């Protein structure tokens, strides 16, 4: 089972909203190359390679953990799409 | 009230069978010693097996030989039962040659004798040959451990050579019995008897000793709780290519190269010595 | 795609009678139907396998 | 091609008992008679 | 909580174990009930083989 | 096995090619004498290289081999080589083909200045080179440089004098010190295969 799935279901009125939030956040992370993360260097998800510990490539895991932290704000009509995208591209270029 | 070193009795019949008794032992230790040895004896005991087979004018395993009753598959199957003993401990592989013809039943004895190689089961049948039937073959027998399928090793001495499933383990069977015994004052004590059946290549006592040695060596692992490639060093390109193709690929070897070695290299001169020195200045 | 192949069950100079087996066909042992193998089986659960 | 028995292959007897090979254990893991003889196949009694 | 859930005075069977699973789902949530399921599986099998 | 001194020949053009040679120590040059009397360096034989290759195909040597340093060579009988030896010979001959082709390219690339710089830098990676307090150096004459840069002594001397005045190199007693490796590298442009 996914870690803290019950608590994640707790944060939303509908599971599907959780899914949408996670997916979209994952899209943000992928688009901006993880440099917009709310996580701390010790909170970063890790993956064991032959070399050793590396950053987890999976953005969904990242998004779910980030959501579990509470530092993310989700809802409807929080901000116009264009303004959001441009401010994100200003804070975290591509 | 501490038990002392038990008596160890040995009863052997030839090289194929053995019984090893240890008594008395504390209650429950019969299976404690007996069982792990059995697992090792069945799995980890080194032995010999036919790893390859080439039969003249035979292209593959599913071929058929004129003059011979048995098909190639059956022949290889018979060869799988061949027990080969290497007298020389340093010998890891041998190629046996066999040539026979006419109305004769080919046995293991017909193999051309090789030094430090003993065939334990010379009565083993290989193939029945008819008038005009000709069997000329070379089998490659290697030393190894466990069970390695034909697909895994893929050993071929030549093109038409057929890889054979290698059953290395010389140990045929292992059983152990735990029986009641008493040391005067203490009862319910354990008597351990280990019965080992082998193919004759290795002796039951030898197999047991190797097993115990393996177990001990593995027990040592509970002790401790809890030189780079030049190609990667980032040195000059000429250094990379020259040094590499000059039989060395590391700083250890570069260190080994004395004054009358490094400067002897055809590629190396002074421009190289510069970069090299710099490298030795970066690492020390 | 199964292999149908016959193997000789007799030897040179053997005296055979009328209706006696000469060669075994596929999936047969000494003239008897061989659809499989005879194995030593134990009836018991094993680690959920 | 020579096909060795492997995991996923299907076995059956003449009484209608059928099943797929899920695990091939090394001989040392196999249940065995007191005299050291290991069994070949392990069948679940729940099928009977 | 575990001590509360279990019926100790009775032999475990399909119904009791099903009730156990459900109660575990209600009280402890998805993840913990999943872990409990894996445990029940593991020990269940483990004992089933040696049971004779 | 035989040792040769500087300027001594291992074999001469037109002489019987009964012996194949392998250079163990030092530096050897394979050269040809032209009708005008000009001497030309055809290729460089480094330690480990096989030369006198004519013994493998012909009856006589076609070119003259001269030792540039104190040299140690090993004589070999072609007909007495095994599989491994033939493999080594093939590999080494291929390498010498690559290097002689690179040398070919070098001879026709850039002005005299560039060719001289490139040849000096090449010699820096040969047994002809050594080093002291003044810096790295190579023991070579202007005549030999001319022989290996498709030119004549006078012009080589002039260009070397220019390089000395510019501070890139210094020269005395058939001995040339390379003071500015970077500048020489820039002058040469592309390096010449030393291995």
């Amino acid at each position: 089972a996914e870690p803290g799935i019950d608590k994640l279901f707790g944060m939303v009125d509908s599971k599907y909203r959780l899914t949408v939030v996670v997916a979209k956040r994952a899209q943000q992370l992928l688009r901006h190359g993880f440099k917009n993360t709310v996580l701390e260097p010790e909170e970063r998800p890790k993956m064991q390679t032959l070399e050793g510990l590396f950053d987890d490539p999976n953005a969904v895991t990242w998004a779910m953990k980030e959501l579990l932290t509470g530092r993310l704000v989700f809802g409807e009509n929080l901000v116009p799409e264009d303004r959001l995208q441009k401010e994100m591209e200003r804070l975290y270029p591509v | 009230s501490k038990l002392k070193a038990p008596v160890f009795t040995v009863r052997t019949q030839g090289r194929e069978y053995g019984e090893f008794v240890l008594e008395p032992l504390e209650r429950g230790f019969g299976v404690t010693l007996g069982n792990p040895l059995r697992r090792i004896l069945l799995s980890s005991i080194p032995g010999t097996a036919v790893t390859s087979v080439y039969i003249e004018d035979v292209l593959h395993e599913f071929s058929t030989i004129p003059g011979v009753k048995e098909d190639v598959v059956e022949i290889i199957l018979n060869l799988k039962e061949l027990v080969v003993r290497f007298l020389n401990p340093s010998l890891q592989t041998v190629t046996l040659l066999l040539k026979a013809e006419g109305p004769k039943e080919v046995k293991a004895r017909d193999f051309l004798p090789v030094a430090d190689v003993e065939i334990m089961n010379p009565d083993l049948h290989i193939a029945t040959l008819e008038e005009g039937g000709r069997l000329n073959m070379e089998v490659r027998v290697d030393r190894g451990v466990g069970y390695v399928p034909a697909e895994k090793h893929g050993i071929k001495d030549r093109i038409n050579a057929i890889p054979v499933d290698a059953v290395f383990s010389p140990v045929r069977r292992v059983a152990f019995q735990v029986e009641d015994t008493r040391l005067g004052q203490r009862t319910d004590l354990d008597k351990l008897t280990l019965r080992i059946w082998t193919d004759g290549s290795v002796t039951p006592l030898e197999a047991l000793n190797q097993a115990v040695e393996i177990l001990r060596e593995h027990l040592t692992y509970f002790s401790n709780p809890q030189d780079l490639p030049l190609e990667e060093l980032g040195l000059s390109t000429r250094v990379l290519h020259s040094l590499k193709e000059e039989g060395i690929e590391s700083v250890r070897a570069l260190l080994a190269l004395n004054l009358k070695d490094l400067k002897n290299i055809p590629g190396i001169g002074e421009r190289s010595l510069e970069e090299i020195k710099e490298a030795l200045e970066k690492k020390g | 795609g199964t292999a149908l192949d016959q193997r000789p069950r007799v030897v040179v100079g053997q005296r055979v009678r009328k209706g006696d087996l000469l060669a075994d066909g596929p999936a047969s042992e000494n003239g008897f139907l061989a659809l499989g193998q005879n194995v030593l089986v134990a009836i018991m659960p094993f680690d959920g396998y | 091609q020579k096909r060795k028995l492997q995991v996923g292959d299907k076995l059956a007897n003449r009484h209608g008992n059928k099943g797929v090979v899920a695990k091939i254990l090394p001989v040392e893991d196999m249940p065995h008679l007191p005299d050291g003889t290991p069994v070949d196949v392990i069948l679940n009694p729940l099928g009977v | 909580v575990a001590w509360e859930l279990i019926q100790l005075d009775v032999p475990q069977e399909k119904n009791s174990l099903k009730d156990l699973v459900y109660q575990a789902f209600l009280r402890l949530g998805m993840e913990k009930t999943a872990r409990l399921l894996d445990a029940l599986k593991y020990y269940g099998f483990t004992f089933s083989t040696t049971s004779g | 096995m035989k040792r040769f001194a500087r300027k001594e020949t291992i074999y001469l053009r037109g002489e019987e090619a009964r012996t194949l040679y392998r250079l163990e120590e030092g530096l050897v040059r394979v050269v040809e004498l032209l009708p005008d009397g000009r001497l030309i360096t055809l290729r460089h034989v480094l330690p480990g290289d096989y030369f006198g290759e004519e013994a493998l195909e012909g009856k006589a040597y076609r070119y003259t081999a001269e030792a540039m340093t104190e040299a140690v060579v090993q004589g070999l009988e072609p007909r007495a080589m095994d599989h491994e030896a033939l493999h080594r010979v093939a590999r080494n001959l291929a390498r010498q083909m690559r290097r002689v082709q690179a040398y070919e390219a070098h001879l026709q690339t850039g002005e005299l200045r560039a060719r001289i710089a490139r040849y000096l830098l090449f010699l820096a990676d040969t047994p002809l080179s050594a080093r002291d307090r003044q810096g790295i150096y190579v023991t070579v004459s202007h005549e030999e440089i001319a022989d290996a840069t498709a030119s004549i002594r006078e012009s080589v001397s002039k260009v070397l004098a220019d390089l000395r005045r510019e501070g890139l190199i210094a020269t005395a007693y058939r001995r040339v010190y390379l003071l500015d490796l970077a500048a020489l590298e820039r002058e040469a442009g592309s390096a010449l295969e030393a291995a």
